[PDB]
Order: structure tokens, then sequence, then C-alpha cells
């Protein structure tokens, strides 16, 4: 389910992992929408920030 | 107009500062026109000779 079978070219995916170290050196693995998403919830804006804590 | 919650007056750490809590901390504080002292202040008792305000 999330690389497939056969003797098929390795076109790359989307992959849904969450924020972290999976993240580095991929070089053709694209994220998913809502992993971007996920992390740029939790990040502060340049204008009108609210920082909390 | 970013802002953040106002940390307590005591705070003295790398906590970012908000301008209520500078306002709460000038609070306590003599301004240069017309203070009210109060309890016992010190001054330095100058020459006997001296001239001036």
């Amino acid at each position: 389910d999330l690389n497939g079978a056969g003797l098929v070219a390795s076109t790359p995916t989307p992959q849904n992992d969450a924020y972290g170290l999976v993240w580095a050196g991929d070089t053709f693995y694209p994220p998913t929408r809502k992993s971007v998403y996920d992390k740029i919830e939790t990040l502060a804006t340049k204008s009108g920030a609210v920082l909390t804590g | 107009a970013t802002a953040n919650v106002s940390p307590s007056t005591a705070d003295n750490t790398l906590a970012l500062a908000t301008t209520a809590y500078v306002k709460a901390n000038l609070a306590d504080y003599a301004t240069l026109v017309s203070p009210i002292l109060t309890g016992d202040p010190r001054a330095v008792t100058t020459s006997v000779t001296d001239n001036d305000t």
C-alpha cells in the first residue's frame, strides 16, 4: 500500500510521514499537504504573530 | 502588532518582556517631575558653603 509491487519504475509518490528525521536527504519524495500543514500550524508569522508560552 | 503573554513583574530571565510588564515595573519608580518619595529616602550631605539647587 505504501510502495506498490512488481518490476515497475520507481516513480515518486507523496509520503505522509510525520515531520522529523525522515525529512532529510530525500531528494525525490514530495511531502503531503497534511504533513506540511501540521508543521506550519505550529509556526509564528512575520506580521501579527501571537506568541504564546 | 505582535503580542505575547505578559510575564510576571518579578521575572528576570531571558523571557520576552511586554509593554504591560514594563509599565508594571516602572510603576514602582519615581519620575523626574513631582516625585512623591516614601519611606526613608537618603541624599548626599553637601558642603555648608554649597550654593546651588
